[PDB]
Formats: C-alpha cells, structure tokens, sequence
C-alpha cells in the first residue's frame, strides 16, 4: 500500500510541487483559450480542438460554458476534470444565490474554485484538476471582470489573457495590441481574431475553429451570446481586408 | 532486506523479522527476575539510571490487588499494556465481585498484543513482561513476550544478560518451591546479582522487589524496605 | 527514501527509527538546565537570540503549567506547545475533578503518554503522524516537595536531582555532576545553573540572553524579571 | 480518508517536508514588515507587473480584522487558505469573547494551524511564511512573524520571502529609534529596505499602512512614486554634501 | 390549522390557447394584516409561473428552493423546462420532505413550450399532482372559489374572456374569507405575451 | 522479483508466495497427529519444552473448542490462540442462534473461510498455523477435519502436521483404525509420537493427549493420567527393539 | 506498446499495462491451471452433465469430503476448478446471492443472473488494488422453465457466457478441441449420450481408463430438475456401458 | 481481512503533463472488437461484430448491444465486464432521472452522466480507469443522437465514427462513405460494410450485432433481420 502510493501532495526538494507542475504542462497541451475586457463588455475566444468532418454539431458550445445569468467560463486541459469543475462552479453559484437572494460576485466565484483546487492540491493523496479556466462575467460591484485560475488554485483579475497552446506568444501579442481604457467590443473581437490568427498558425483562421462568446449589458440584464458562424466570417474577412491594406499601404 | 520491514510479510524461511526486532528490542532491557513458591509469587527488578543524578527507572507496577508485574523494553507500550491490566481487573471486580483470574488476564494480553501482528501498519508492543500473581491456583509466575506467546514459569528472567539468571534459576528451581518469604527472595536477589557486571553489586538504589501471596497483597519494597532483604546476602561467589 | 518505512517500524537492534530520529533532532535545541534542592527547583533555558530585531520576550522557553509547576522545553517548541497546553488541561481537570494539586509525577506521566500515539493505519484523521521532537523539564513543587523530572519524546520520564538537555547536554551534565550536592541551596543552585550555562552558551551571558525561573513551597512559579537576572549575574 | 505519514523524522534528525515549506517560501517576493512607535507599514515586493494584470485581485497584503492585517511570503493559495481561517477565528473570537483579538492571539491561532498541517497524516505543510502586525487594545504597536514550522516570534523590524537576508541586513543596520520618530521615516525605511531588492526605483513595489484605530489604508502609486523621490533627494543630499 | 396562519389564495384557469394564475396579496399572521403587497406568484420561465399558497415562509422556501433546481436544470439541459416536468420536480421537493412537509399547496399555470398547449396542475403539501382542464384552486377559501369556477368556467376561453371569469370567480371567493383579499393580481400568460393586472378589491 | 511481498498479489506462474511461507512457518513446528477411530477421535502433539523453567503443561497445543470439540494446533502459537478463540466464537454464535451443539463441518468450514479471508489483502497477513478439529456425537460419528493456512479443509482419517508429517503419515498408514476402539488409539499415538521425535534434535518433549468419543459421552477432554502412562510405558517398551 | 512491455507496477496491482492488459487477472487465470484438475460440462437436449477427475492421494484422506462439485440450490449444482479455498468461497457467495434473490424476488434465480452476478463480483476484484482476484472457475448447471438446460461458466476476468460444451482447468484446450469434433457433427444427444460425451472427453484428453471413484458426476435433467450427484453404482454402469463398445 | 481500500490516486500526471492510465486504457480500447455507429436521418444503427472463438459458445447467451431505456442504446468497445458494469450504473442513473423528473432521460444528460462516472474511477483513489469506450445512441424529440464516450471521462457527438481494431480505416471509410440525409436501411448497410472492412472470415447473421434506435425507440435487430441485411449486401 505505502509502496504504490505516489505522494501526489508532497513537497519537493526544491520546494516544489510536481503534480501541480505536470497539470500546468497538461495546460500548455490544450487549445488556445483567449479573454479580452472591453469598456462596454467582455468576450472569450477559443480554438475548437474537436475539428473533424464526422463530428456532430455542438449543442451550444465546445469549451464555453454558462455558469449562471451573469457570468461564463472557458477551459482548458483535461475536458472531464472541467466538467466537474464546471458543475461545482454552477452548484456554488446556485447556492450564493439561495443564500443570499441576489447573483454572486465573479471574484467570489473564482476564489470558491480555487480554494477546491487548492484543497486538491494539499491533502487527500489525489491528483490535481488538470484544469486552467477563464472566467467573464458582470456584477454591480465591479462591472465588467476578466479573470483567471490555475490548477495550483491560484487567481488574478486581467484586462486581456490568454491560456492554452502558444500562450505566451499571445499575451506578448496583448502585452503590445491591448489599449487599456479605450478598448470596445469591435475592437476587442478584432484584436481577438488577429491574435488567434496569429496563434493559430497551423490551420488557417475559418469561423468552424473558433469559438467566441460575448457579455454585455442591455438595459439592466446581462446578455451572454455566442457568436454565429456567418458573424465570425465576417470578423475575419474584416481581419483579412484590414490585413491586405496595411500590406499595401507598407 | 525487504522482509523486515512490515510485520504483515512473510519471509521466505517462514519468519516475521518485526516480531523479532520486538523481541531484540526487549532484550535491550535491564534484567528483572521473577520465581514464586508453594505460597508466593517475587519479583525482583535490576532498575537503571541515566545517569549518577537521575532516579532509576520503576520496573515494578501496580496491576491489583493480587497482580503485579516487572516490565523490560519500551516502557510507554508497557504503560499501555498495564493500564489494559488494570482495565480488565477493574472490570472483573466490577461484573462478577471476585478478582480476576491470573491466566485469563494472560490470555487477554496474549490476544491483545497478537492483533498488531497481523495488520498492516501496526507494529508488535516491543516490551516482555513478568506478571506475579495470586489466586485460588495459589502463586503464578508468566511471561509475556512481543510475538504474543505467553509462557507459564517456575521462574524466569527477561532483559539483558539474563541467561546466567536463568542458569542459577535452573540450578535451584528444585529448592524454590519449599522456601519460605526470605530465602525466595534471597534467591531471586542471588540470580539477579547474577547478571550484574563484574564491579556492579547489588544495593538498596538499583533494587526494587515486588511480593505477593495468600494473606499479602502485592507490595513493592523501593528503597529502604528492600534492606532486609538485601541484608543476609552473601559475597558474589564469582 | 524516507517513505520506504512505516513510522511504526523496528530496527535489527529492537528501537523504532522515528522515535530514535526525534532523540536526534532534540540534540539542535538550546540548553536548558533543571537542578532539584531541599528549597525548591530552578530552572534556567537559553534563548538562543538569533537577531538584534528579534523581540528576547517573544521566546517562551519557560512555561507555567500550574501555580506549582513549571515547564522548561528544549528541541522543537511548536511541537511542545500542544503538550504544554494537554499538561495544563491534565492539571486543570485534576483540580475540578479531586478539588486538588496535581503532584509533578503525575502531571509528567499524562504528559508522557502522548509521546507514541502516532501512526499510519488504523488512526483516525489528524492523529499524531509522527512522535513530539521537544524533550521536556518539568519542575514543581507538591506534597512530596520540590521535584524535578525529565520527559523525551520515547515515553519515557524519570525524576532528577538536577540534569541538562539541549545542544550542550553532555558538557553541562558533567558540570552538574560536579557542582550538585544534596545540600545545595536555592540560590546555590541558581548561581551554578547560570555558571554551566555561561561556560555552555556560545554567545555572551546577559539578562536577555537567558531565562531562569524557580518554584518554591508557598511560593507559586516565579519567572525572574529583568532585574532580578542582572542582580544574580552580578556575581559570576 | 487518505491517512499517509507525510512528514516523518530523518536520521539526521530533520523534517524534510518543512524544509521543503520553507525553500518554497524562500521563492516567494519580499515582504517587509517595520514597527514604528504609532504606525505600522508593510512593503511587498511585486516580482512582475504585466501591464494588464488587475492589481486590485493580487494584494499580497490583507486584513484580518479591523485592528490585525498581514503580509505573507510564499504559495499564494495556501496563504490564502491560511487568511480565510484567520478571519473566521477572529470573528468568532469576537464572538465568544466580546473583544477584537490581541496581534499575538491570531498569530498563535495561525502558528497552531500550520503546526498541525506538520504533524498531521494525509497533509503536507503550508508553504508560507506571514508578517502579522497591528494594535493591542491598549494601543502598542505590535509586529509578528510565522514560519511554516509553526514558530512565531515578535519582531521591530523583518523581512521575509525572496532575497530576505539582504533586508534583514540592511535593517539591522538602518533600524534606529531616530529612523521611526514620524510615520514618514518609518514609511522611507520599509521602501529603502524593499528598494534594493527590488528594481525599477518603487514601481515593483506595494504598501499599506496601518494607524491606532484606523482602518488599514492602502498606497496608491502617486504616494509611494512621492516617497521614492523623497528618498532620492535625501540620498543625493548626504552624497553632495558627505562626498 | 398550520396553512391558515398566514392565509391566502391561489387560483389557475385555462383558456383556448392561454392561461391565467391569480393570486391575493394580504400577508398576515392570524387575524392582523402586515403587508398587502406580498408575492405568492413566482416566474419558472417564459410562459411558466408557480402559484403558491400556505405558511409565507415556507412559500419562500419553496420557491428559492425551486429555483435552485430550476436553473441548475436549466444549465445543465441547456434548455427551458416544460410544465410537466416542473410539476414532477415540485412533486419530488414536496415529497423529499415527507415527514416534514412543508406545509404550502402550489399551483402551476404554464404553456408547453414548442405546443404552446396551456398546462395547470396543483398539489399537496407532500407533492400528490393534479392535472385538471378547467381550474385549480389552493388556499384558505378553496370552496368559494370552487363554487365560482364551477359556476362561471367555459371552454375554449379567449383570454379577454379568461380573464373576466378568473378575476371574477377571485373578487367573490376572497370577498367571502376573512383572511384572505387586500388586493388581486392576475397573471394572463399568451403565446406571444405576458399581461400582468392588479383588480381593484376590497380592503376590509 | 517483488512477486512474494503481499498476499493480494499473484505470481507469473499463479502462486500467492506469503500463504506458502506460511506453510512453510507452519513446516517448522512440532509435529502434532490425529487419529480417527470407529468410535472417536484421539489427539497427540509433541509438545516440545524450550525450557526447564517452564511449568508442566505450559504453552498447551490442544484446545477446547466446544463441549465437543477439539483443537490441535502447529506453527505460530498466538496465531492458533486467536483462531481457536474465532472457533469458540463461532460455536458460541451457532449454538445461540440455530439453539443446538454446531456440527464439525459447518465449524471447520466456518473457520477455514475465516482463515481463507486472510490470504486476500495486502493489509493483512495469512495465518501462520494449522490446525486439526476433532468431535463426536451419536448422530453424527466421529469426525476429524484439519485447516491449512491457505484455508483449505478436508476430513480425514489420520492426520499429522509439523515438522514430521511425512513420517508420521507414513506410521498412522499402518493403522487399521476404522475398526480400532479410542483405548487402543490413544497407546497407537503415544508410539508414533515417540517414534517420529528427534532426541537429537529436539532435546526434550511432553506428550500432550486428548480425545472426544463414546468413551467421554461426546466430550473432549484431556487424557486421564493413569492411560497416558499407559501409553506412554507402551511407546518407550516398542521404541526399543 | 511492446508486446513484453510493462511499466510501474502493472506486473503486481491491476493496473493497466503499455498495451492495456492487466497481468494479475492472467497470473490468477495461471493460478486455476496450479490446482492440477481439469473438469468437463456437457449440455444435452433435456438434460446438462458436469463431470470432474476426483484425486484422493493419500488413503487416510476422507474421499467424501474431497469433491469438487457443489450445489448452489436444488435445482443449481456448479463444478469448481482452480484453488480450493477460493472456491469455497465463491461458492458461499454463490450460495448467498441465490438464497438472496429468492428471498427478495419470489422465485428461484436463473442460471445466467448467477453467473451474471458472480462474474460482477469478479471484476469489481480486478478493478481495485487492494485486494486479489480469485484463482477459481466456476461451472454452473441448471434448468430453465423456458431455454431449458443452461450451462454457464465465469472466469476470473469477469468474463461469462452460456455453453453447450465447455472444460476448464490444466486440459481444458484440448477438451474444448475434443468437444467441438463432437459438436460439429451433432446428432441429437440423450441423457445417457451427454455423460457419455463427458466421461470420454475427459478420459481422451487425460488418455486413461477410468475407474467410478476417479471421477465425479452431476446431473439435471428436464423430468428431474433437482441437482443430484451421481453415485458409484451409476457411474460405473456409465462407465461399463461406455467400455463395452 | 481488511475492507480499506486504497485511499490514494493510481492515475497520475507524468512530467510531460500525460495521464498514462488513461492512455493505457485507450490501448485496450484500440485492442477490441471493432464497433461502428451511424446516424441517419430517421435514426442511428449500432453495429458490433461479436465472432466466438469456438462454436461451443451460445450465441444468444451474451450481448454485446444493449438497452438501457426503451429510446437508448448502448455499444462497446474494450473489456466486457466493464460494459457491464457500466451498462448496469447507466441503466440505473436512467432510472433515478426517470424517477425524478418522470419523462425518459435525454441522450445527452444520460452520456454526460456516465463520463462523469468514468472521470471518478479516473480520479478517485485505489482504482484503474475503465478499459472500455461507450457508443451511444438515442432519440428525444423527434431527432436522433450518437455519442462517444471514453475511458478518460470525455465524450462526443458524432454523426459516423469506429471503435475498436482498425478503426483509423473504418473512420476514413465511413468519411467516404458517410452522406447526411441517409435513411435507416442505408445506414444499416453502410454499418455492416464498415465491420466488414475489418472483418475477417465469412461474416453470418450470428457474427454481428446490430442495434436500431428510431422513433419507435432503440432495439435489437434479431438474427433473421441481420441475415436478411446481409443477404442485401
């Protein structure tokens, strides 16, 4: 029994955590999940990795999930442990509502998640949820939120990030694009086509890869949506056009 | 080897190596001698110091009225033992007015302490005991060691350097059974000076001697109620 | 490599490694010295002050268990804070229960009995892992006198006339063989305690540097303030 | 109902799994705590600013009570684990006892909690280290500092987390009853002692201030971005007029 | 002698492609008024509401407990759920509580999504169905409105008509309970919308 | 290779190796035998004395397990102890719950399923013991079953384990004791005792005997003295030729 | 992977190895074929036949007490090939489950729900670590109201399925091999036919003449739905019957 | 006798950031009989081959296409008594869903409860991943439903796909030959030409398993239609 236990919570020599450390490797396997917060909404963009000509078409989304009525998630990593997370994150949600009578905050949220991460990744002998999520969504004590979690259950708020394959080379991409106080949602969806199409260099950008979600607010109630297919060709035939003058203006 | 490290494995020659690192671990103990006649059980404990300003170490519990016992190796599973010991006393006295048996407490402590030994994770009590007790058998002198096994003496002796104990032991088992209080006593304290080195004798610090019998309840004699016992002894015969 | 074993394995020569493992960690603590007289028991730790930053006051080495005894603690003192606090409860229950003192045996023995409760298997959840690695002193005074006893994370506690643990335990215990007479006084006694730790410690003696308490009979634990400890080592 | 011995003895008497807590702790940014005569301040390092990262979700100092705050060093999740404990203790401290918890009493609570994540089965040590500061009732200013190990002593002035024993140097050195006359020196000291290991001149650089029956009040940039200046001049002040 | 502590009145109609839930709005204990506003009609939906009459604040209970359920139904499906389901899942919580119920009869008037069929059921206090084609009734006054509906309810009501005998048959049978009335709201759900109408009633 | 550590491990060649050192702890024992006669069962074990210090009958390998059963143990003696007490146990629990005296089938089955359970699991260890029950009743006859570590139970007419089975198998062979009577059994086991211990090897021996049958009204009982030294005088007069 | 590949400890717990096998329901398959018997069950067109060698070695052994063939209730009779103890045990457990679903559900269990239910248990043993698969093999024998007999056999890989001819245990290939010659060409078979179809079978592929006491037999039948074992008297005019031609 | 099972993970992550159990089973997925499902306009057709190793086994003992509700169906590919155990907890979280809600489980709540299933004994301690991946298919709402699900916990909706041996060709033939708009029968016989891409000897009505799941519900074609289909072909 103690000889075929792998110790999956302890320490390192080094202090570090391996298994944690092998979950964030998992991550870095995934699609690319990208989230961008605008001054009148919020989106998340993500590359479908379920491409295939036989494959049946999606009920409502591959990677983007609803949480409740004000907020929406995206993961990336292991598609089963973000399903359990995706459920816990309803079911905590559902309960700050009953308790409370009004929608939870996002934070909130994301600080319950991690704390379940965190208590994975401390005792109980159990491997860690390979599992990275971004988080969109609306309260009334910050508006518009972008944030996100770790499989180690850490957490931070951002403007504009990116988890997934070539995350790095995306949030430099960000780092050099995102203008911060004057960013809207056009703006914010064409800094997302042009990031992902970027990122994806391996397939070329067509609406059937891409997976994107808005959040906005429309007259006091939040509206989650994800774009259709005849939408996201547009936004790329933008990108294209956008891309052939700057060639010819250079 | 990968045989001694868990007691619920085997080895290939048919032994548990943990059981008999327990046993080891009891003969680290300082010696203890106990030997019982027609109408008495004594024990007789060789009690050690860490050092020349520490108190030596009690060998000698309290168990009943009519039991006592001298304790070798690890003296907290030996606390752990005695008070089981005293629980089940306790517990005779309080269902069925009389005192308990001697060797059904044995028999009680050989099934307790045979449970560790085949449950993974648990390791065998590493402490051997001597129990002096009376009942309508009369006196009784048993031995209890880490593999569970309890044995029914004339006398014994357990601890380090207790074969040339058990030898005067041997030699004179034929005169234990007629002696009275005194000479028992003398001949325990004679086969425990036995395993003393060479320049160590026998004195009222390191001494401590446990009686019990028909009209005496057991008593345990410290420091200066083992003088007259001591007193009348002779030169180590060397 | 630490994993290989059970807590709760014996070695070829009959001792349980863990237990032997915490006797070792015991030897990276800071002396502390007990002496046992007619007049009552001192006790005297060495703070061991790492930096000038570092407040002298916040270091408890010395505890009160009761108004009688007293608790000198040496090794890892977060491991001996949970002992420090079951010793207290022991005695606080003692005296709701009986409506008396407890005698200093008796309060070191349920002490004591903590020191194997720790396993693997067949344990309920936070249950001790592995033994306490904090050797104890405990010094009291009760119907027997003043008394002195020392406790190790084996289980094991004997009564001392007077005895040293710590880092410098070998050296400090040759010193209070030679120093320790059944006569000795109280303030002899202090006085030779401060001397052993002086000649022990690596840095210079000094009020802050020690700590040093006494319990006498009718006379509850007494710590000595900061006046009091330049007062003795006045003259050394 | 995982019941594993994580953290046992070594033969050369050691728990290796709270050394390991405390090298994972040593990776941590730097956190500063000062104990002035009626201020008290803290000063975290910020190891990366990525200029779209919301600082407002990654304060590495927080509150406890409205008298107790605390800075910590090391895995910001276990910190705050420890910090939401904290918390509820200090509630219901408040609750049983009818008064706002004592700086020594949550660090004794938080000293006790880690120690028994390091002699606990099916767990391993939190690794983080907290510098736990406030005010007694009374009014004293008071500072702590805890270790994975479960040890807690009161300090004037530490330092914790990555690049520890140079600021540790450099308050040995500089930590004078002259150097915390007013709450700006004692502010001036904290960022001198977080600005060599930092870099950038303060921009990598968070810190929140507490007063006697004041609630715990953050820094923005402008004032921290005053308070480097300030320091500059002075430096080049003693260097002109020195050498 | 629980249910009428706290009074009330819940009655659902059905109508040719439409249905209509009503409701007082007196909250009280025993005989003294508190508010005249309270809510005893809740939004399941669309075109789904729940009518629920009893102790307040196991009416509270009930309906924060199923929407609870609800939405996380309505997560987890991805879409809205139909009456009859809602009526099993209502029937499921009331009777999860078997041997301590609570004590509150709902009422549910929907239209069946993708039909649009108008559906009403009631239930029990320990979750027994009954789906009906013309009313159903709950509350403190159930004969009086079960005298108006069977006296006044026609089928194949246009929801003009649907309302007037509704409004009517809750006017009269609250006019005759002491413990219920201090206002009327009526809730006639379409296909195409949602008319929501408080009756001028009396106040006594 | 690793294949020998845990009871819930099967070798490439489908053995479990911890019940077979079991039996091989078991091999290391003193040899004890059973003999089923026509009208009853007759126990012997060589108990062999460690010690001079010991008392008479110290460390007993012969057990009661109920009013008319016995028990003969060898191998581990605290793992016999504890078995015999789950027999008593099991008795016991029949005789409370059915209200009559427990067959010696469903015993030794009961028992044996019991010893079985122990050679599944890394979080125990098999028994290192083997043990023999003998009984008899009016309506039943006599009966004698022996239990392996491994929980194996058959029913035998002669049995014999320890350290010298093989012999002592080969010497009850030559008994016709189908037809034989207890009386006659009892001298029989006395010889072959004597005849399959090593002087050599094994300084010094007790004789421990008991039996159950018609003779002892369907209860099992130790020997009364005057015929173990009966058949004690028999065994040493054949020893020598 | 590689077709010897192993990694971790794939070779002690039943964990899946680099080519998705689990080696200890293997090595407990091995473990049947480490008891030495082989067993042989025939199903005829009214009546099912288990037969199995039975070996007595020493003569102080009790030959009653040695068999291998078990009744589960009156109408179910199984043959056990591998360890002894463990299949003692599963036939406790066998026992057990029948009584239970009787007790339950108001009729006598099927042949296939037992053997359904007994397979169940076994893999629920080769999906968990901590403790072993049985290294036994069960053969069960009944009648059906409906299919009539059924024979029906589990391993320890959990695996089940009904039979008209099946052996197991040291033999069992070249016994399967001898029934399907015999299956083949089938003619339709009596009661008398099905043992004979068992008896030489097991007598071809252990290649010995076959004495009453060296072999067991147990039988249903259609007229006689009740599992009884064959004594010596039939068994050897089975076998005279059979060595005449 | 101990009942404690082991407490901790058996599948972990690997320095690359694999979980090698769950590859391992997908091995043993790849190692089974080949499994092939359609949808087609009307319904979806579960075709399995199930060829015994000798003729002493009984056809219609065992199977391989199972019901778990009268409009869902269930295939397999990988280690049976898996399948079985998995087809009695998805026959009984249908019947909880049924209980609860008292309308006939959707096909996808049933495969999103099952892979939550097999993510637990992919997570949870002292156990192995199941060895087996699911074909599902259902009918709710007048439109039909294929789903995959494996032994990781991760499942797919599919409109043609294979499992088991060869399946890399099946899936590239049915890529060829796969149309939407296909009626029942066509995708019936599409299913079978799939399995005997793969199939190796003389294909008869008791070497094969099909299912049918349409408006009328999921069932088991019986070896007469089978030989019928295959007498088309």
């Amino acid at each position: 029994s103690r000889r075929y236990d792998s110790r999956t919570t302890i320490f390192s020599p080094e202090g570090r955590l391996y298994q944690v450390e092998y979950a964030m490797e998992a991550i870095g396997h995934a699609g690319t999940c990208l989230g961008i917060l605008a001054n009148d909404g919020v989106l998340l963009a993500a590359e479908r990795r379920n491409i295939h000509k036989l494959l049946d078409e999606v009920f409502f989304s591959e990677k983007i999930y609803k949480l409740n009525e004000d907020m929406a998630c995206s993961v990336a990593g292991i598609t089963s442990d973000a399903n359990v997370l995706t459920n816990e994150l309803r079911l905590i949600a559902q309960r700050y509502l009953l308790q409370y009578q009004e929608p939870i905050p996002c934070e909130q949220l994301v600080t319950a998640l991690c704390d379940i991460k965190q208590a994975y990744t401390q005792f109980g002998g159990k491997r860690p949820f390979g599992v990275s999520l971004l988080y969109i969504g609306w309260d009334k004590h910050y508006g518009f939120q972008l944030y996100q979690s770790d499989p180690s259950g850490n957490y931070g708020g951002w403007k504009a990030t990116c988890i997934g394959n070539n995350s790095a080379a995306a949030v430099s991409m960000l780092k050099q694009d995102y203008k911060e106080g004057e960013m809207t949602l056009k703006s914010a969806l064409a800094l997302a086509i042009k990031v992902l199409n970027k990122t994806m260099d391996v397939s070329k950008l067509s609406a059937e890869k891409v997976e994107i979600a808005t959040l906005t607010r429309e007259n006091g109630k939040t509206v989650i949506r994800v774009l259709k297919q005849k939408e996201v060709e547009q936004l790329i035939k933008k990108h294209e056009e956008e891309e052939a003058k700057a060639e010819r203006e250079k | 080897n990968q045989y001694d490290n868990d007691v619920t494995v085997w080895s290939p020659q048919g032994r548990i190596h943990q059981i008999e690192y327990a046993m080891e671990a009891v003969k680290q103990g300082s010696a203890t001698v106990g030997l019982k006649s027609k109408t008495h059980a004594v024990l007789v404990a060789l009690k050690r110091a860490q050092s020349e300003l520490a108190a030596h170490q009690k060998k000698i519990l309290h168990v009943d009225n009519h039991i006592g016992i001298s304790i070798a190796g690890l003296t907290a599973d030996a606390r752990l033992l005695c008070n089981f010991m005293r629980q089940e006393c306790l517990d005779s006295r309080f269902v069925f007015d009389r005192p308990l048996p001697v060797s059904r407490l044995v028999s009680l402590i050989g099934s307790k302490t045979q449970i560790p030994t085949q449950r993974y994770g648990r390791r065998p009590y590493g402490v051997g005991l001597l129990i002096a007790g009376y009942d309508d058998m009369g006196p009784h002198i048993f031995q209890t060691c880490p593999s569970a096994n309890y044995f029914d003496c004339r006398a014994m002796s357990i601890g380090a350097r207790s074969q040339s104990a058990r030898t005067y032991l041997e030699r004179h088992m034929s005169e234990f059974m007629e002696c009275n209080l005194n000479e028992l006593v003398k001949h325990g304290l004679r086969a425990l000076r036995e395993t003393l080195p060479a320049e160590q004798d026998l004195t009222t610090k390191n001494v401590s001697i446990g009686i019990v019998g028909k009209d005496l309840e057991f008593t345990i004699y410290d420091d200066d109620d083992v003088s007259p016992f001591l007193e009348g002894l002779e030169e180590r015969p060397q | 490599s630490e994993y290989d074993r059970g807590v709760n394995t014996f070695s070829p020569e009959g001792r349980l490694f863990q237990v032997e493992y915490a006797i070792e960690a015991i030897k990276l603590g800071s002396t502390a010295i007990g002496i046992q007289t007619s007049e009552g028991v001192c006790l005297a730790v060495e703070k061991r002050i790492t930096s000038p930053l570092m407040e002298p006051s916040s270091i408890e080495k010395i505890v009160e268990i009761d108004a009688h005894i007293g608790c000198a603690m040496s090794g890892l003192i977060a491991d001996a804070k949970t002992l420090i606090d079951k010793a207290r409860v022991e005695t606080q229950n003692h005296w709701f229960t009986y409506n008396e003192t407890m005698t200093v045996e008796s309060v070191t023995q349920a002490v004591s009995n903590l020191a194997l409760q720790f396993g693997e298997e067949d344990a309920d959840p936070g249950a001790m892992s592995r033994p306490f690695g904090v050797a104890l002193l405990f010094g009291g005074v009760d119907e027997k006198g003043p008394q002195l006893f020392h406790m190790d994370p084996s289980g094991t506690f004997v009564q001392c006339d007077a005895r040293a643990i710590g880092s410098a335990s070998e050296g400090a215990q040759s010193s209070l063989q030679e120093v320790y007479h059944k006569s000795m006084t109280l303030k002899e006694a202090i006085k030779s305690s401060l001397i052993i730790l002086k000649q022990v410690m690596e840095e210079k003696l000094n009020a802050t540097n020690i700590e040093l308490a006494t319990v006498q009979p009718g006379q509850n634990f007494h710590m000595f303030t900061k006046e009091e400890l330049e007062e003795v080592i006045k003259d050394i | 109902s995982y019941d594993r011995a994580i953290t046992v003895f070594s033969p050369d008497g050691h728990l290796f799994q709270v050394e390991y807590a405390q090298e994972a702790v040593k990776k941590g940014s730097t956190a500063v705590g000062v104990r002035g005569k009626d201020i008290v301040v803290l000063g975290v390092e910020k190891k990366s600013v990525a200029k779209l990262q919301d600082e407002r979700t990654v304060r590495k100092i927080c509150a406890l009570d409205d008298n107790v705050c605390m800075a910590f060093a090391g895995l910001t999740a276990d910190a705050r684990i420890v910090i939401n404990r904290a918390r509820v203790e200090c509630q219901s401290h408040r609750l049983t006892v009818e008064d706002p918890v004592t700086v020594e009493y949550i660090t004794r609570y938080i000293a006790s909690l880690k120690q028994r994540y390091t002699q606990s089965n099916g767990r391993r040590p939190f690794g983080i280290s907290a510098l736990i500061v406030g005010f007694d009732f009374d009014g004293t200013p008071r500072l702590y500092q805890t270790d994975p190990s479960g040890t807690y002593h009161a300090w004037k002035a530490n330092a914790i987390g990555r690049g520890a024993k140079s600021v540790r140097e450099f308050l040995e050195k500089n930590y004078t009853d002259e150097a915390i006359e007013t709450d700006d020196l004692t502010i001036k000291l904290v960022i001198k002692a977080l600005l060599e290991v930092v870099q950038s001149g303060g921009k990598n650089i968070e810190l929140a201030v507490m007063r006697r029956d004041q609630p715990l009040k953050i820094l923005n940039p402008e004032e921290i971005e005053k308070y480097v200046a300030e320091i500059e001049k002075e430096k080049e002040e003693n260097e002109k007029k020195k050498q | 002698s629980i249910m009428s502590y706290n009074g009330g009145a819940v009655m659902a109609m059905k109508g040719k492609n439409c249905v209509a839930i009503a409701a007082d709005r007196r909250f009280g204990i025993q005989a003294q008024m508190v508010t005249t506003d309270f809510q005893k009609i809740f939004p399941m939906g669309d075109r789904l509401y729940i009518g629920l009459a009893g102790l307040a604040t196991d009416v509270q209970t009930v309906a924060q407990r199923l929407k609870f359920r609800l939405n996380l139904y309505e997560l987890k499906e991805g879409r809205q759920i139909k009456p009859y389901t809602l009526m099993s899942m209502v029937a499921n919580l009331l009777y999860e509580k078997r041997f301590g119920p609570y004590y509150t009869e709902p009422v549910i008037a929907g239209l069946d999504p993708k039909t649009f069929k108008p559906f009403i059921c009631s239930l029990d206090l320990i979750g027994c169905p009954m789906v009906t084609d013309d009313f159903v009734v709950s509350g403190t006054c159930t004969e009086q409105m079960y005298g108006m509906c069977e006296s006044l309810w026609e089928p194949n009501m246009d929801p003009e008509h649907l309302f007037e005998t509704i409004s009517q048959a809750m006017l009269n049978a609250v006019d005759r309970d002491a413990v219920s009335g201090m206002g009327v709201i009526v809730h006639i759900i379409e296909k195409d919308k949602i008319t929501t109408r408080t009756l001028k009633a009396r106040m006594d | 290779t690793g294949y020998d550590l845990s009871a819930s491990t099967f070798s490439p060649d489908g053995r479990v190796f911890q019940v077979e050192y079991a039996m091989k702890a078991v091999e290391n024992s003193s040899t004890a035998i059973g003999i089923r006669c026509k009208d009853g069962v007759v126990f012997g074990v060589e108990k062999l004395v460690l010690s001079k210090l010991y008392e008479e009958g110290s460390n007993k390998r012969l057990f009661n397990v109920d009013r008319h059963v016995g028990m003969a143990v060898a191998g581990l003696l605290a793992d016999a102890r504890s078995l015999a007490d789950i027999a008593r146990e099991e008795a016991s629990n029949f005789r409370s719950n059915f209200g009559y005296n427990i067959p010696l089938k469903h015993l030794a089955d009961r028992v044996a399923m019991y010893v079985h359970a122990y050679t599944l699991y890394s979080a125990v260890r098999p028994f290192g013991c083997s043990f023999m029950l003998g009984s008899y009743s009016v309506n039943d006859g006599a009966q004698l079953y022996m239990i392996d570590p491994s929980g194996v139970s058959y029913g035998y007419w002669g049995c014999a384990i320890g350290k010298a089975r093989q012999a002592a198998k080969t010497e009850i062979e030559k008994l016709q004791m189908k037809e034989m009577t207890c009386r006659d059994v009892v001298k029989e086991v006395a010889k072959i005792i004597y005849i399959v211990h090593d002087e050599v090897k094994d300084k010094a021996f007790e004789l421990e005997l008991s039996w159950v049958g018609e003779i002892t009204n369907g209860r099992h009982e130790i020997v009364p003295k005057d015929v173990r030294e009966e058949a004690e005088k028999y065994a040493k007069e054949s020893l020598k030729e | 992977m590689s077709r010897g590949s192993s990694a971790g400890f794939d070779r002690h717990i039943t964990i899946f190895s680099p080519e998705g096998r689990l080696y200890q329901v293997e090595y407990a398959f091995k473990a049947i074929n480490q008891g030495g018997l082989t067993s042989v069950a025939v199903r005829g067109k009214d009546c099912a036949v288990i037969v199995t060698q039975k070996k007595v070695p020493d003569k102080l052994l009790d030959s009653s007490t040695v068999t291998h063939l078990f009744k589960i209730t009156e109408n179910i009779g199984c043959v056990m090939t591998g360890m002894t103890a463990d299949s003692r045990s599963q036939v406790q457990r066998a026992r057990y489950e029948a009584a239970n679903w009787k007790y339950k559900y108001g009729y006598e269990i099927p042949v296939d729900m037992l053997c359904k239910r007994i397979a169940d248990i076994s893999q629920v043993y080769t999906q968990n670590a901590e403790m072993r698969p049985l290294g036994c093999c069960m053969i069960l024998i009944g009648i059906d109201e409906e299919q009539g007999p059924q024979v029906y056999k589990c391993d320890p890989a959990g695996y089940y399925c009904g039979f008209k001819a099946t052996a197991a245990g040291v033999k069992q290939t070249e016994s399967t091999s001898f029934l399907e010659k015999k299956v083949k060409k089938k003619f339709d078979w009596t009661f008398e036919q099905t043992v004979e179809t068992a008896i030489t079978c097991l007598s071809t592929v252990l290649s010995i003449d076959f004495k009453p006491s060296e072999i067991e037999v147990g039988v249903v039948t259609v007229e006689n739905p009740k599992f009884r074992i064959l004594t010596e008297a039939e068994i050897d005019a089975h076998l005279v019957a059979l060595a005449e031609r | 006798m101990a009942e404690r099972g082991y407490s901790f993970s058996l599948t972990t992550f690997s320095p690359s950031g694999k979980l090698v159990q769950i590859e391992y089973a997908l091995a043993a997925v790849a190692g089974g009989a080949p499994s092939v499902g359609i949808k087609a306009a009307n319904g979806v057709v579960l075709a399995t081959e199930k060829k015994q190793k000798s003729i002493l086994y009984d056809e219609r003992s065992v199977h391989k296409v199972e019901p778990i509700t009268k409009h869902i169906g269930l295939v397999y590919s990988g280690m049976g008594p898996d399948y079985r155990v998995l087809v009695h907890r998805a026959r009984k979280l249908a019947q909880q869903y049924y209980l609860v809600y008292q309308e006939p489980i959707p096909t996808a709540q049933l495969v999103q409860r099952v892979a939550s299933v097999m993510q637990e004994y992919t997570q949870s301690g002292g156990v192995r991943p199941f060895g087996v991946s699911l074909l599902i298919c259902g009918w709710n709402e007048g439109r039909p439903y294929l789903f995959q699900s494996d032994p990781s916990g991760a499942y797919f909706a599919w409109k043609a796909t294979a499992m088991g041996k060869n399946y890399v060709n099946g899936k590239t033939f049915l890529e060829k030959r796969y149309n939407e708009d296909l009626e029942l029968e066509d995708a019936i016989h599409t299913a079978i030409l799939t399995l005997k891409e793969s199939f190796e000897g003389q294909m008869t009505e008791d070497n094969i398993e099909v299912g049918i799941c349409n408006e009328a519900g999921f069932r088991r074609l019986t070896p007469t239609e089978v030989k019928d289909y295959l007498a088309a072909i």
